[PDB]
């Protein structure tokens, strides 16, 4: 199963969620 | 000033990696802006450590973070494909967003309790000073 990698977001900007290779 | 943020986080296998971003004008810390990574257990220690420290014994320590738990996505998204062959595209997408959606709420909640907790420690006078917190802030042997 792929790692998930988090960006807080820059506010105002919006969380993400990315798919991380593994 | 003291501030600290989480800006991003990892989680993989069975581990979670914060970053743990400092800015400061403290002339006790090396740099005023630096960026380290921390996992649960650190924060765990840091906590256990000042309860430790003789000195502290009037004040209140802030409780340590909850340790995070992604084992429900993990293993929704393993199973995922997992299916792949049984389902359509669509049907694959967006049942990969929705388990995405669910890693990012497990995410915003791990995070705050991680952030919030170094937060309490610099808004303390004397726990921002302590030399095992500085450690945990800026210490980066690679």
């Amino acid at each position: 199963g792929p790692a998930v990698q988090f960006f807080k977001g820059k506010n105002g900007s919006a969380d993400q969620v990315i798919l991380v290779t593994q | 000033s003291l501030q600290i943020d989480i800006p991003d986080a990892l989680s993989e296998r069975d581990k979670v990696k914060f970053t743990v971003h400092t800015k400061t004008t403290l002339p006790t810390f090396q740099s005023p802006e630096f960026s380290v990574t921390r996992q649960h257990e650190d924060f765990v220690w840091l906590h256990d450590t000042l309860i430790e420290t003789t000195d502290y014994a009037g004040l209140i320590i802030p409780p340590a973070p909850t340790k995070p738990d992604f084992d429900g996505p993990r293993e929704k998204m393993q199973k995922l494909g997992e299916g792949e062959g049984s389902m359509t595209k669509e049907e694959f997408a967006k049942m990969k967003q929705e388990l995405e959606a669910e890693y990012l709420a497990v995410f915003k909640k791990t995070v705050s309790s991680h952030e919030v907790f170094l937060q309490r420690l610099s808004s303390h006078p004397v726990l921002s000073k302590d030399r095992n917190f500085h450690v945990f802030l800026e210490y980066d042997q690679p």
